[PDB]
């Protein structure tokens, strides 16, 4: 079919979970009515893209927000950080380019583990 | 209507109708279809004679306008819903850079 | 005139619109601009009828919904 | 393929003999794929004649798109028309 | 995964109109022909193969698929099949076109000979957007007649004569027409070759000495290819597709047609079956096609060459050559005579039991039909208020109310079914007589089950029918749908066309016997009483 | 996971008339939109919001009601794509298949483009980084770098009794990465 | 079904094909759209341009033919009407097709034509010169010389360049040959037909006696206009060194490149009468005579041929005339040959007494070399030897004793060198076949039938020449057609192959399509070489 | 195929014109590389 925008309004993970999630409280429950041919993909990216949260976010998003708008990067990567939460580990880095400095090792430490740690 | 009285005979038809398959419907056939094949006619299809040919529906009598069916929706539910959505990627795009 | 009485369902391509058979053009062997539609039998005697000798009648088509 | 707006309408505002068949018989046409009708209707058959019921009472939700020779749209609800 | 899968309701908007190419017949083509001509009768059921009517083109039985498309005669559309054949022929209805685009070019540059600033100026004439097809005829009328004008030609010294038929189909070109007293060097030429072969022979070619110029199909087929194609935009050809080129105006590939088209006649069953002649008018092409290619180059030609030559353009001028009337054939339809009811209304015609049987009238089943449809089944085909067929929603077949099939298949109903009901009362029937003459010979009515077989019907509408009825037969036709049965019984049913529109006049009222019933009555010596009149009140309500 | 704008016309049969314009015009489109791989769009989910429709049109044939709409169908496609979590499907010596399950399995990543100081055997053995190697189920944190489309092989009729009597393969919608940072590919390697 | 053998663009298109390969391949595609147009019709505005493409706009349409006119792929000709309403006309241009169609042999001739100084600047200079002067299409000097950083060796160039102008192909720029053939001819037909007042009719016309000469005298001056002109040509400052002026921007002529290409085909028909030393004799012989010659047909007759018989009997007549009265192309004496005695006057006398028309018409003494009555010969000699190659020896036989007499009769062909029945008639049946025999027939009864009637054969000219240059430019359209069918297959390796500037399966692929990409610019040159007599009259 | 009616004489590889192809590829690649393309 004809498109008018490919690549318009980069959304976030969180934001597909929150909108699947509000989408499915219109009609009976997916977990809680569990004790045509839609709420399959409904049910399996709910129950994928919140593996990572094992062993939430409203305001907490707006201060995570505005740490991230507190320093500047590349336009996606703040996307890619803010869903990935490289949080126990140097992920940081393997999510901006190469030459592994832009700033030094206790800052990268620190800016990288409080922010996708208090999260 | 055309500045000239001309009637209705084997060369009367030809006044102002561009229709071939209207003017298939005579007499002395077989000398019609090849000239305008020849002279590649384009034909729209706009008389009923060539729609009850083609099996289409006639713009004269009935078929001569359209109904349709109104939604009747407000445009306050056709809202370009959005809560914090493009708020991240706007400020950590053009500070200090 | 058409339902109750010649009722024919065919294909017919956009591009060099001529007809073939329910899946394919025949003269486009990529056939992906195939619409199907209803036409009377007796337009289609016609249509074969020219186009057994050299008159082609191409089929040029729009759609009705438009704005 | 433009609309002409409410206040610069200049067809007749009467309804044709050719637009009462055909908005009737498209009525028809829907309830018999059951549509739900908006009349207090007796228990009969035959959509035709249970569309008349709703000419009659003129609460059929359609409109008669009238088109000119150059698009003249110039909507023209049936409501508005008077029989 | 899938894909998203889109349609469009489309329609028609136009038919451009064009002759197929050398390209175009290859390409739509299945296969060629080849040289068969006994139809390959070997003895095991007489089948047929290639080079005739076979599996590669349509089928014309009920086995011996196609296998192109696996299907019966009722699902195949037919497929075309190339013919190429060597010395390319005349075309016989392009006999007009090729002398009027033969008239105007030259026949030495094979350019336009029309003046450059002329041709400009009728060529902007030409692009008008406001043209119609009886001015444009006219504005080419006066392209080749003003291209009669110019006996030399703009780009080459050669000189143009005047080209006709030879007086058969054979064009031929009067040359030295327009030549005079002034000798041309070419007609110098002409006569010292002239000379030099009647030197040779000065016994037969001295009589015939009026022999100047002949266009051979194979050599107007070589100067039709020499165009600077900006000349055909003036000769009626528009050369912006690649279907146009004066030059496919000629035989080069025969498209076969489908043995669909072909007619197998039903006056069969008896073995050794005929077909038409067609099918032996495309054999006997493909025999002397392959006889000239066969010939061309082993041995006795020229005579035997032309003469076969000339008979395949016979051959193909007689194959595509060789009224008003009724036509179309409508489903759902009766005849029955006429018979007088005065107790029926005005807009009635009564049915009888007998063709209100199978008659029907397809119903979708919904909300408001459920309660009677159930019992409209129970009733069977027999009964009356009943029902002959049944369409399911998920469509599993068209299951009839006769073979099986009781009580239990009204029990479930579901909401998509489609029943196809008797005729019953109330329902909108039209009403035809076959000569008519005017549009009061169709009126729309309701119908009326009664008995004995035959269509009765009031006398105050047997006006516009002009019955006089003594056993004259009428049609009667039932709609199928529920948008037509909608427009009978609003704008062309008999309450509301009391009128007619010749004059204005009531055509549709009061006949015969009700005016001396009327006169009696209005006559001023009848005085009636109680006992009278109520009864005379009680036998007109 | 992008905001596609995309606009076509639906149809609403007269049996749902009665329920509201929006739901009815969402319903139909998730008929249309479901596990059902756009050309060169990607794969859509649901449906986010419509807006701009229209007058319902309809042709004297059907008697339904078609509305021309443009809506914002949420599309499962990153735009480049540099790390995405998906696990392993099955061990072949080639381009090694994962498995972002839920919506798709058909992820492939080639070997070539990985370590060179690997080897597969075929005593079952997976490729052995020069510790331990990798297993099944376990979260594969990979690259993406090639996405590239094909949409509709159309099957020509003669040819489509060759391949019923004796019995969808090129995958619509196909990734393709190359793993290069040095303890990337199982969670487990860090901490 | 299986279309392979070249069908479905067979017959649909000659003509305007090779128009539309010429440019594809060089100008992109939106070229060929608007080239593909101006053939097909003629004269179209801007506007009609942009409703009949169907998919362009004016931005789009007006951009290309900047491109087009850059190449002069395109002739502009402005009109005006009764009323006013000044506009711009296209016509489509054949010298610049033409200009795309050769494009290597230019660079090829005028590399081996100078002199002493060989293979030290002409393989790295020149090469580009003549190669930026063809791709940019006009250029002037002082743009091009910025190009050089730090230009120690500035005067190499001027060298080259005031040599090169002297004695041919850099000409001034199209101020004159934008403008079409036919209204250079009307404009000029029409001003002096409305400036002549009114006078005694005289055979009621008179005007046009006096409208057929003086026009034609500065049609002569506007003909002078693109040749060798002093006004550019030996500028001479003081304390300096003789240099022209390089200010105007300069083109290249095809019209002194023709007639020297012409010289490559008498050279051929010399070495077809004799062998090494005589045939070397009348190549420097005529390599001395290439800038003056008369040239391939003039604009007087291309159009505007008002159906006069004197004026097409002597028109021949008076290109005689230009012929014989020279500023110096006819002296070709002995020392003037010989410079750049009797023995090579002997040879001149051979070539004298050769009696194929070459080198005749010496009355006192003094040689030239005719070309009117060479050019039948010239493009008959070739006709000969195309049959007699592909066709067979017998083929040319029985084509060439048509030509013997006038009309040679069934009951003659039969009595000269072979016998009848047998292969006269499917050899004289495939010579109809392509156009070489035009059959004509005497009937004996009175429908012209074709039992009674007999037949004569007479071999018409103009009808095989005409047919076999379009089947050469058909050709030529096949075999640049054919080389837009690689790159398909090698758009995604020539692509890649940029990066550089093993997997041995690329050695049998990429350096195996690139013999089938030079084997057919190698046929396309003598495609080229054996086209080109059939357009030099 | 379908043409097998002879072939002419101007198609051995004994050719010795290779410079002229090579000259011919580098004038394309020059013009294709040009300001003035204007391609699709
Ligand atoms: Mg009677
Ligand atoms: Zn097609
Ligand atoms: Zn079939
Ligand atoms: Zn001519």
């Amino acid at each position: 079919m004809k498109v008018l925008e490919e690549r318009n309004a980069f959304l976030s993970d969180y934001e597909v979970l929150k909108f699947l999630t509000d989408l499915e409280k219109k009609h009976l429950w997916d977990q809680k009515s569990l004790a045509p041919e839609l709420q399959g993909i409904t049910r399996n990216v709910v129950n994928y893209l919140s593996i990572n949260k094992n062993f939430m976010s409203d305001e907490s998003f707006a201060e995570l927000m505005t740490k991230l708008n507190s320093f500047k990067l590349f336009k996606a990567e703040k996307l890619q950080i803010v869903n990935q939460l490289p949080a126990n580990m140097v992920h940081l880095y393997s999510i901006v380019e190469e030459c592994d400095a832009r700033f030094d090792e206790k800052t990268i430490e620190e800016m990288l583990e409080i922010i996708s740690g208090y999260a | 209507y055309k500045g000239e009285v001309l009637g209705i005979t084997r060369f009367g038809l030809s006044k102002m109708r561009d229709s071939v398959l209207q003017l298939a419907s005579f007499e002395k056939t077989t000398d019609h279809l090849f000239d305008a094949a020849f002279y590649m006619k384009k034909d729209a299809v706009e008389g009923v004679s060539e729609c009850i040919i083609l099996g289409q529906t006639m713009s004269i009598g009935t078929g001569s306008f359209k109904v349709v069916k109104g939604t009747n929706i407000s445009e306050k539910d056709l809202v370009p819903k959005r809560c914090l959505f493009e708020s991240l990627s706007n400020e950590a795009a053009l500070k200090a850079n | 005139l058409m339902i109750s009485s010649d009722a024919f369902e065919v294909d017919v391509c956009d591009k060099c619109g001529l007809m073939g058979y329910s899946g394919w053009c025949t003269t486009c062997k990529s056939a992906e601009n195939i619409i199907k539609m209803t036409i009377p039998y007796a337009a289609k005697l016609l249509f074969q009828e020219l186009l057994s000798m050299n008159i082609a009648p191409r089929l040029r088509l729009e759609d009705i919904f438009q704005q | 393929e433009k609309a002409i707006p409410k206040d610069q309408r200049a067809t007749t505002p009467y309804m044709t003999k050719y637009e009462r068949a055909r908005i009737l018989g498209t009525r028809a046409l829907q309830i018999s794929m059951n549509a739900p009708v908006f009349v207090d209707l007796e228990g009969e058959t035959d959509p035709l004649r249970i569309a008349m019921k709703e000419l009659a009472e003129k609460k059929i939700p359609l409109v008669i798109r009238r088109y000119l020779p150059d698009g003249s749209f110039e909507d023209w609800s049936v409501e508005e028309l008077i029989v | 995964k899938e894909v998203v899968v889109s349609e469009t309701p489309k329609r028609i908007k136009g038919l451009e109109f064009s002759a197929l190419s050398a390209a175009d017949i290859v390409a739509q083509s299945e296969v060629e022909v080849s040289t068969r001509d006994l139809f390959d009768l070997e003895k095991d059921r007489a089948p047929k193969a290639n080079g005739a009517l076979d599996p590669k083109m349509g089928v014309s039985s009920s086995s011996l698929e196609c296998a192109t498309c696996h299907g019966n005669l009722a699902s195949c559309h037919g497929h075309f099949g190339h013919l190429k054949l060597a010395l390319p022929v005349f075309h016989i209805g392009y006999f007009k076109a090729t002398i009027q685009i033969l008239q105007g070019i030259c026949k030495n540059c094979s350019a336009i000979l029309l003046s450059e600033t002329d041709k400009r100026q009728f060529l902007h004439e030409l692009r008008r957007p406001g043209v119609d097809n009886l001015r444009r005829m006219g504005i080419l009328k006066k392209i080749l007649d003003q291209c009669k004008k110019q006996r030399r030609c703009l780009h080459c010294g050669a000189l143009n004569g005047v080209v006709k038929k030879a007086a058969a189909l054979k064009i031929i070109h009067d040359t030295f027409r327009w030549v005079g007293k002034k000798s041309a060097p070419e007609k110098d030429i002409w006569v010292g070759e002239w000379k030099e072969v009647l030197a040779h022979n000065p016994e037969l070619e001295r009589y015939v000495k009026r022999c100047m110029d002949d266009l051979n199909p194979l050599k107007t087929l070589n100067l039709f290819k020499q165009i600077k194609s900006a000349d055909c935009e003036l000769l009626g050809i528009d050369a912006t597709v690649p279907s146009g080129r004066p030059e496919t105006y000629i035989w080069r590939y025969l498209p076969a047609p489908p043995v669909c088209i072909r007619p197998s006649v039903m006056m069969q069953d008896s073995p050794a079956s005929n077909e038409d002649d067609l099918t032996v008018k495309l054999t006997e092409i493909v025999w002397t096609s392959s006889l000239i290619k066969a010939g061309l180059d082993k041995g006795i030609s020229i005579n035997n060459m032309m003469e076969h030559w000339d008979y395949l353009q016979l051959t193909v001028a007689m194959y595509i050559n060789s009224g008003n009337l009724s036509g179309k054939r409508v489903d759902f339809s009766g005849r029955t005579v006429i018979s007088p009811d005065p107790n029926l209304s005005i807009d009635e015609v009564a049915v009888p039991d007998r063709v209100a049987k199978v008659l029907t009238y397809p119903e979708k089943v919904t909300r408001y039909n459920r309660h009677k449809l159930q019992e409209l089944i129970v009733n069977g085909p027999n009964v009356h208020p009943g029902a002959n067929y049944l369409l399911k929603r998920n469509e599993d077949a068209r299951r009839n109310l006769r073979y099986g099939d009781r009580m239990k298949l009204a029990k479930n109903l579901q909401i998509g079914d489609v029943v196809e009901r008797h005729l019953e009362d109330g329902d909108v029937v039209l009403f035809n007589r076959q000569p008519s003459l005017h549009r009061l010979s169709i009126l729309s009515h309701y119908a009326k089950i009664r008995p004995w077989r035959t269509f009765r019907l009031n006398e105050c509408v047997c006006t516009p029918y002009n019955a006089d009825f003594d056993g004259d037969e009428m049609n009667l036709h039932v709609p199928q749908t529920e948008e037509a049965r909608a427009e009978a019984i609003n704008l062309m049913g008999v309450k509301n066309n009391l009128l007619t529109p010749k004059s204005g006049e009531p055509i549709i009222a009061a006949t015969q016997d009700f005016i001396t019933g009327s006169y009696l009555i209005s006559h001023k010596d009848s005085f009636y009483d109680r006992a009278t009149l109520t009864q005379l009140l009680s036998m007109m309500s | 996971f992008i905001l596609s704008k995309i606009a076509d016309l639906v149809r609403i049969p007269p049996d749902q008339f009665h329920r509201d314009t929006i739901s009815a015009i969402t319903h139909q489109l998730n008929n249309k939109f479901a596990n059902k791989i756009i050309p060169n769009v990607g794969l859509c989910i649901t449906i986010y919001d419509l807006l701009t429709v229209e007058e319902g049109q309809l042709k004297p044939g059907d008697g339904s009601s078609y509305i021309n709409v443009t809506f914002r169908a949420v599309v499962f496609k990153p735009f480049l794509g540099e790390i995405v979590t998906g696990w392993i499907s099955k061990c072949t010596a080639e381009g090694i298949k994962v498995s972002l399950l839920g919506i798709f399995d058909d992820i492939f990543i080639p070997q070539n483009m990985l370590f060179e100081g690997c080897y597969y055997t075929p005593e079952e053995s997976a490729w052995i980084w020069p510790k331990l190697y990798f297993d099944v189920n376990e979260k594969i944190r990979f690259r993406i770098e090639r996405e590239v489309f094909v949409d509709v092989k159309p099957k020509s009729p003669k040819e489509r009794e060759l391949e019923e009597r004796a019995q969808e393969k090129p995958p619509a919608y196909a990734l393709l990465g190359s793993c290069q940072t040095d303890g990337m590919g199982l969670v487990s390697w860090w901490e | 079904v299986m279309t392979i053998s070249s069908l479905e663009q067979r017959t649909l298109n000659p003509d305007l094909f090779l128009y539309k390969e010429l440019v594809k391949a060089h100008l992109g595609e939106r070229a060929a759209s608007v080239i593909g147009m101006l053939v097909a019709l003629g004269r179209l505005s801007v506007r009609e341009l942009v409703e009949k493409i169907d998919g362009m706009d004016v931005d789009s349409v007006k951009t290309t033919l900047v491109s087009l006119t850059q190449l002069r792929c395109v002739k502009y000709l402005q009109e005006t009407a009764i009323s006013g309403k000044k506009t711009t006309y296209y016509y489509y241009n054949e010298e610049g097709i033409h200009i795309l169609l050769y494009s290597g042999l230019i660079i090829d001739e005028i590399i081996t034509q100078m002199r002493v100084n060989d293979e030290e600047e002409h393989k790295q200079l020149v090469a580009e010169i003549v190669q930026n002067v063809i791709s940019l299409g006009s250029l002037t000097v002082e743009d091009y010389l910025s190009s050089v950083t730090s230009d120690s060796m500035k005067y190499t160039i001027s060298s080259l360049f005031v040599q090169l102008c002297e004695m041919g192909y850099l000409i001034q720029i199209s101020k004159l040959h934008y403008t079409p053939i036919e209204d250079l001819w009307q404009f000029l037909y029409e001003k002096h037909y409305k400036n002549i007042p009114r006078n005694s009719p005289l055979s009621d016309l008179k005007k046009r006696s006096q409208a057929k000469m003086n026009a034609k005298t500065d049609f002569a001056k506007i003909i002078n206009k693109p040749n060798e002109l002093s006004q550019i040509l030996t500028v001479d400052p003081k304390t300096s060194l003789r240099i022209v002026k390089p200010t105007v921007s300069l083109t290249i002529n095809l019209d002194r490149f023709m007639k020297g290409r012409r010289s490559k085909q008498l050279i051929n028909l010399a070495k077809t009468r004799v062998g090494s030393v005589t045939a070397q004799v009348y190549k420097i012989a005529l390599r001395l005579t290439e800038q003056k010659s008369p040239k391939i047909r003039d604009p007087l007759t291309q159009t505007g041929l008002l159906q006069d018989l004197e004026e097409a009997k002597s028109f021949q007549d008076e290109a005689e005339l230009v012929e014989e009265k020279t500023p110096g192309l006819t002296f070709n004496a002995i020392d003037l040959a010989r410079h750049l005695a009797s023995l090579i006057n002997s040879h001149l006398k051979i070539l004298a007494s050769s009696n194929f028309p070459f080198l005749n018409e010496t009355k006192p003494g003094v040689y030239y070399v005719p070309y009117s009555k060479l050019m039948p010969v010239l493009k008959s000699s070739v006709y000969e030897y195309v049959i007699a190659s592909t066709l067979g020896p017998s083929a040319m036989r029985l084509s060439r004793c048509i030509r013997d007499n006038k009309l040679v009769s069934e009951k003659i062909i039969n009595s000269t060198a072979l016998m009848k029945e047998k292969d006269i008639r499917s050899t004289l049946a495939s010579l109809i076949r392509y156009n070489s025999v035009e059959i004509q027939e005497v009937p004996r009864t009175a429908d012209r039938s074709a039992s009674r009637a007999v037949f004569l054969f007479r071999c018409k000219e103009t009808h095989s020449y005409n047919f076999m240059r379009q089947n050469l430019e058909w050709n030529m359209a096949n075999l640049l057609f054919k080389k837009e069918k690689l790159k398909q297959e090698n758009s995604t390796l020539l692509k890649k192959a940029n990066r550089d500037d093993l997997l041995p399966s690329e050695l049998n692929q990429l350096k195996m399509v690139n013999e089938r990409e030079l084997n057919v610019f190698a046929r396309l040159s003598r495609l080229l070489s054996l086209w080109e007599v059939f357009q030099m009259a | 195929e379908f043409p097998s009616i002879p072939l002419p004489i101007n198609g051995p590889i004994t050719n010795k014109e290779r410079s002229l192809a090579v000259k011919y590829i580098n004038f394309g690649k020059t013009v294709k590389d040009g300001p003035f393309y204007t391609g699709s």
